[PDB]
């Protein structure tokens, strides 16, 4: 089986800049192709299991664990939780003007350690191949590279796929996670036309992702700057206790107080 | 199987059992693993797809399974090439499914089945129903030919025995699906049913069908509401073989001794407990019965007791190896009807008519040395006419 | 006695169910047959003292069948066990209970024991007893009555008819305890035969001794083990704490010389001493302590030789404290019989193997020689290691189309001779011997028919051995294919079938057989069933083969001589065709050979 | 080291 998880970027800054601009897309149009998405996942399968994730400069809130309209009755009830969570985040918020950029390491932390608590309910009998379906929708955080760079590496270890489908914003961390785990990634420019690459290019899993056509992967520039300007750099100098990428040659590095001796 | 079931019907009854989404939804979760995909993709598109398009979606790399699901899904004809669009019908359908628009249960489900298969055996304590016994003998399983004895067990019945009873269950199906057409019943509706039992006059005398076979179960003096058990959606073993022809079967039911019994002589009995002997006499008795040498072995392999499990194999070589023995026995002279020619003075022509015959696919033997060959009666008045023909 | 449908003996009726059956893992039928199961907890408890009271009628791996009897009781209280303490450990195994007939008949058949003794003393045998009333209810028998010789009382008893005497003893419900007691005995001296240090028995010898040797008095029985066991070194334990003149009986000219070989290996018992009394040679039976011979020589009838007159007026003329009897399934022989009264021995130890035979008569050794005292399991010293695993198979060879339009025809006695000699089964024979010797394994084959055993034997250019050679060329061949690397295959017949230890014999191949001689399966299959050096208990050391003639007379010989091994567990893996013989230059390649056998074997007549 | 061969390793019946 397979476990999808959507960490969906809502953003309420830059969704509702995108409200006060009036565009065509707005949150409202992304949650139901997420909804449609999560749907189809389980609709392909009944041992497939999905859950999904909301981000908020705040905090993370999990979106997810007759036949009225017709549809299945479990999709029915997946839609009602849904529907009626994110409206109350997203209604329901503090207000921060020191803290304004979106989170998402700490929502993908939350993601990491679920798959880790299901894959332990999880009988023996039946093997579980785990997904994360990142939608990211807004830029990174920069103090949030060394969080976000260790959640990366723990789904490497456990074998979690982050398929990052980021829009608006090619974010230059993100779209280093997926390579690095083996994810996907797509920078979708026709935001109102989001839920058909879903389809075709996400909602595969990765069992049969290998046998299929798929964009190719985009070039990933591993920059490495200097702690002093914050400019790429080609040759670094690190020491043994830091391990920090440094200007240029120093009798002792800042950040290690260390008595080196020249030589 | 059932999408086997499905690709055998006419795009008529196909599309009627396309009807409310459940339905759907329980045809696409048998598209094996790449036809549910490109079921997503073209299901919002109102505008034909070119094929070529299609194929080139599969990676070089296991191309086979791009055209076997290709096949699978034009046989059940959810989308036409249009010139590659789903079913109207189907895409809306479908649309509305995705988001649109106990204990003793199983021990019932058991032991209803195990009384059909007690009367299926010779057993005077079992079901008794008219209805049942014609639906078993007109199920091609039993035979009758006189309504006032109970009616035998046909060389097919006896198979039917030895199969587990997942397909047990699903053959006897199968054969209800086929027969509800000729008696009248409507295939779409009782086919309908089925899916959304996974999850009108026609149904009740269906539904009075499969609660006789407990597959569903009301409580409530056959209410609207009915509680399907674990089969209607689609265990340890207890004998233990002996490199010597002995079988200990762990049986308390009736049935399993009576199942042992068709191919092995009963000598002890015990609660938990009964000693079988596969004699030669048996196993050729069970061969001439109709019972095949492999459900023979399968079903002693199914049934096997759990200390057999360890051993590979479970079933020892002699004992597997000596049945089939036993069944080759019986069948050293292969019994072909034909005819012979002979005094072929032509030996030149003797050739164009072999090559006659072999394009015919009349001939089954030649002998090229002495000049002869064997042709079933069936095509002998075709070589006759010919030959006369000259 | 209920019936069933299905031919089945319903016994539902009859006994209850345990509710703790899971634990308990024996069955017990009204009929006396006993089901135990290998794969229970408690097996090995069960076993030892089912296999007491109880014989067994078939082991496979999985469960095991036995079935009572009285004689087999009647082993159970020799050994030491009371009904009392038989019934409670069998309603304690039982997980269904024992039937009141069943508990009753064990019950009728415990209160015979200890009630007469027989002694001898002196040359003379007695019948002795505690209790005058048994005596007296004898001696109202008529035959009893007829053979007596012309507080404890004893009537003495004329050696002639003590055979008559036992038999009707056991059919009087009181057997007769043939128990010596050599440690009380001072009028016979005692030899300087001992059980060197090297000697060790294996915890199946030890513990077949134990049932002899369970009180201070010596038991007199049957002992069972597999073929290569080693009961030479049983025999020669028994020896060994008897202490007194013992008389050894083996088979043929070939038994003695492995006895005396054995004695000197596994004693310290003086070449001297030992002796042979046969038509090759003797080595001075008048002054030796241990005396080695064969039925043949003691049962002979006619008239003896002078040489051989004056050792049998010695044997007569002593008294011995054990008689070890090799072979025993062949005593109720009609001769071979007599020599138990022949000579007069207290204890008789019985060695055997296949405690089988065609006829009634293997009841008999219950009271000719003693109860089965005990009975391995094949397997269980299969495993052990204690003797090489075997392959046993079944080559099918198909009948000659020649040939086989004789042997339908044909129905005067000549079939024997005619898909004996089947080229197919010639040409199996030959390809598996050469590709067998391409292994290093020492084969061994056999023939019922010494024309067969004749015609393969040349034909491969092999040695073969079987009546008219002599003791000492047969004993050559024996040597040489236990050692010279040259002679890899010797072929045999029914002498060799026997007593023929050959360790190092991987294979085995069997062309011809005595009808459905279980004996003479069981007993060839022996030779290469003993340990091997480098041998690994679940590698299939050994292998054995018996060709057949697929669609002839000869499979359903095949099937009934194979009922004893599979009794035992062991399957005879069914080979319809052989694999490499067609690349394989073999005789018999074309129908002229063929044809030309063919009229060979209808001249033989 | 020396494995058995291939009738007695395998069944050789054709069913
Ligand atoms: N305890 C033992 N230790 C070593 N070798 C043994 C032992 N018991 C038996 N053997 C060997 O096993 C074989 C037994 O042969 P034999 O006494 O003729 O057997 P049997 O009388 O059972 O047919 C011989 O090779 C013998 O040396
Ligand atoms: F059992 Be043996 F070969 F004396
Ligand atoms: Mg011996
Ligand atoms: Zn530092």
């Amino acid at each position: 089986l397979n476990l999808l998880v959507i960490v969906v970027d809502a953003n309420p800054i830059w969704w509702g800049k995108q409200a006060l601009k009036e565009s065509q897309f707005t949150l409202s149009k992304c949650i139901d192709a997420v909804m449609v998405l999560g749907n189809s996942h389980l609709f392909m399968n009944r041992s497939n299991k999905l859950a999904v994730i909301a981000s908020h400069i705040q905090e993370s809130r999990f979106l997810y664990p007759g036949s009225k309209d017709g549809k299945y009755e479990l999709l029915t009830s997946a839609n009602e939780v849904i529907v009626e969570e994110i409206k109350d985040l997203m209604t329901k918020s503090d207000i921060k003007g020191q803290h304004t950029e979106t989170l998402l390491a700490g929502s993908l932390a939350k993601a990491l350690c679920y798959i880790h608590r299901m894959n332990k309910e999880v009988k023996d009998n039946q093997e579980m191949k785990s997904r994360i379906l990142v939608i990211k929708a807004a830029e990174d955080s920069a103090l949030q590279y060394m969080n976000f760079m260790n959640v990366i590496f723990a789904a490497q270890k456990q074998n979690i796929l982050i398929d990052a489908c980021v829009l608006d914003s090619d974010s230059g961390l993100l779209q280093q996670a997926c390579d690095i785990t083996g994810g996907l990634y797509l920078k979708v420019p026709q935001m109102p036309s989001l839920l058909q690459y879903l389809l075709w290019v996400f909602l595969p899993d990765q069992d049969q992702r290998s046998q299929l056509i798929l964009p190719p992967p985009v070039h990933v520039d591993y920059r490495a700057a200097c702690f002093c300007h914050r400019n790429l750099i080609e040759i670094g100098y690190v020491c043994s206790v830091c391990l920090s990428i440094f200007c240029n040659f120093s009798p002792i590095c800042t950040t290690c107080e260390t008595a080196f001796k020249i030589s | 199987n059932l999408q086997e079931f499905l690709g055998g019907l006419s795009p008529g009854v196909l599309d009627r059992l396309y009807g409310h989404p459940a339905t759907c939804l329980a045809v696409f979760r048998e598209l094996p693993s790449l036809a549910k995909n490109w079921v997503m993709r073209m299901l919002f598109l109102e505008q034909p797809l070119p094929q070529a398009a299609v194929a080139l979606w599969v990676k070089k790399e296991f191309s086979k399974a791009q055209e076997e699901s290709t096949g699978l899904l034009s046989g059940l004809r959810i989308w036409h090439t249009q010139l590659l669009i789903l079913n109207p019908i189907f895409r809306q359908n479908l649309r509305i499914a995705l988001l649109g628009g106990v204990p003793s249960l199983d021990k019932y489900a058991e032991e209803r089945w195990e009384v059909v298969l007690h009367f299926m055996v010779g057993s005077p304590s079992a079901a008794v129903s008219q209805d049942l016994a014609q639906l078993l003998s007109q199920a091609g399983l039993m035979k009758s030919t006189e309504p006032g004895e109970p009616p035998c067990i046909t060389s097919a019945g006896f198979q039917f025995l030895l199969l587990d009873t997942p397909a047990q269950l699903w053959y006897f199906m199968l054969q209800y699906l086929q027969t509800a057409q000729s008696r009248g019943m409507d295939l779409v509706e009782i086919l309908s049913f089925l899916f959304q039992l996974s999850f009108s006059d026609s149904l009740l005398n269906f539904l009075q069908h499969l609660r006789e076979f407990g597959l569903v179960f009301q409580r409530k003096r056959k209410s609207r509401r009915y509680y399907p058990t674990r089969l209607a959606i689609n265990q340890p073993g207890f004998i233990v073989v002996e490199t010597n022809y002995r079988l200990y079967a762990y049986t308390e039911s009736e049935l399993q001794i009576a199942l042992i019994a068709l191919f092995s002589e009963m000598l002890y009995r015990f609660p938990n407990m009964v000693v079988a002997q596969v004699t030669r006499e048996s196993v050729q008795q069970a061969i001439a019965s109709g019972i095949t040498a492999q459900q023979i072995i399968h079903f002693l392999r199914t049934r096997a007791h759990p200390v057999m499990l360890k051993q590979t194999p479970v079933l020892p070589p002699t004992i597997t190896d000596q049945i089939r023995l036993w069944e080759l026995e019986r069948d050293r002279l292969r019994f072909t009807e034909g005819v012979l020619y002979n005094q072929f003075l032509s030996q030149v022509d003797f050739e164009l008519l072999l090559a006659h015959a072999r394009e015919l696919g009349v001939l089954v033997f030649e002998n090229s040395a002495k000049r002869l060959m064997v042709v079933t009666p069936a095509g002998h008045s075709d070589v006759k006419r010919f030959w006369k023909r000259q | 006695t209920k019936v069933d449908e299905y031919g089945a003996k319903d016994y539902r009726l009859q006994m209850p169910l345990k509710d703790d059956h899971t634990s308990r893992p024996l069955w017990v039928a009204p009929d006396g047959h006993i089901f135990l199961e290998a794969f229970s907890p408690v097996y090995k408890y069960a076993q030892d003292f089912l296999v007491a009271i109880a014989e067994p009628v078939c082991r496979p791996t999985h469960v095991h069948e036995y079935k009572l009897t009285a004689y087999s009781l009647y082993a159970a209280v020799s050994v030491g066990l009371q009904t009392s303490d038989i019934t409670e450990y069998l309603r304690k195994l039982s997980k269904t209970g024992v039937p009141d007939g069943i508990m009753q008949f064990i019950k009728l058949c415990t209160v015979s024991y200890g009630k007469v003794k027989l002694v001898l003393k002196h040359n003379r045998y007695f019948v002795e007893s505690c209790h005058p009333d048994v005596i007296q209810h004898l001696l109202q028998d008529p035959v009893i009555r007829e053979c007596r010789l012309r507080q404890t009382v004893s009537f003495e008893v004329k050696q002639e008819m003590i055979e008559e005497l036992q038999k009707r003893c056991i059919h009087l419900e009181y057997p007769l305890l043939a128990e010596y007691d050599f440690r009380n005995d001072s009028v016979n001296p005692d030899i300087n035969i001992d059980l060197k240090p090297t000697a060790v028995l294996r915890p199946y010898q030890e513990k077949s001794l134990r049932k002899m040797f369970g009180n201070g008095r010596a038991r007199s029985g049957v002992i069972v083990l597999p073929c290569g066991a080693g009961k030479s070194l049983v025999g020669v334990t028994a020896a060994c704490t008897v202490r007194k003149r013992c008389l050894v009986l083996g088979n043929s000219a070939v038994s003695v010389e492995q006895w005396k070989a054995q004695f000197k290996m596994w004693s310290t018992i003086d070449d001297s001493q030992i002796c042979r009394f046969t038509s090759d040679a003797k080595d001075k039976p008048i002054g030796c302590s241990v005396a080695i011979s064969t039925y043949s020589m003691l049962g002979h009838t006619t008239k003896r030789s002078w040489e051989a007159e004056r050792v049998m007026e010695w044997l007569k003329t002593q008294e011995w404290g054990l008689m070890i009897l090799d072979e025993v399934h062949t005593i109720p022989a009609k001769m071979f019989r007599r020599v138990l009264t022949i000579v007069q021995a207290h204890c008789k130890l019985g060695l055997t193997a296949t405690l089988v035979r065609e006829d009634d008569k293997i009841v008999d050794l219950n009271f000719l020689i003693g109860p089965k005292l005990y009975e391995a399991n094949w397997m269980e010293l299969q495993n052990n290691g204690y003797i090489a695993k075997v392959q046993c198979a079944e080559v099918w060879c198909p009948m000659s189309p020649e040939f086989y339009r004789e042997y339908v025809a044909i129905k005067t006695k000549k079939r024997i001779l005619l898909y004996t000699m089947n080229p197919n089964k010639f040409r199996a024979c030959q390809f598996l011997i050469k590709f067998h010797e391409r292994r290093n394994d020492k084969i061994i084959v056999f023939a019922d028919n010494v024309f067969a055993l004749k015609e393969y034997a040349i034909r491969l250019n092999k040695p073969y051995i079987y009546g008219p050679t002599s003791q000492g060329e047969r004993m050559q061949i024996l040597q040489n294919f236990k050692h010279n690397p040259k002679i890899n295959t010797i072929f045999i017949s029914k002498v060799g079938d026997t007593s023929f230890d050959l360790p190092e014999a991987n294979v085995l191949i069997q062309i011809s057989s005595h009808g459905g001689s279980r004996r003479q399966e069981a007993q060839r299959l022996g030779r290469v069933l003993r340990a091997k050096k480098g041998m690994v208990a679940e590698e299939y050391n050994a292998f054995f083969y018996s060709l057949v003639s697929q669609d002839t007379q000869e499979m359903a010989y095949s099937t009934k001589r194979q009922r004893f091994l599979v009794d035992q567990g062991y399957s005879f893996k069914v080979i319809t065709k052989l694999a490499g013989m067609e690349e394989e230059d073999l005789a018999f390649s074309t129908k002229e050979e063929q044809q030309q056998l063919l009229q060979k074997v209808l001249a033989a007549t | 080291a020396k494995e058995r061969p291939i009738w007695l390793r395998e069944s050789t019946v054709q069913g």
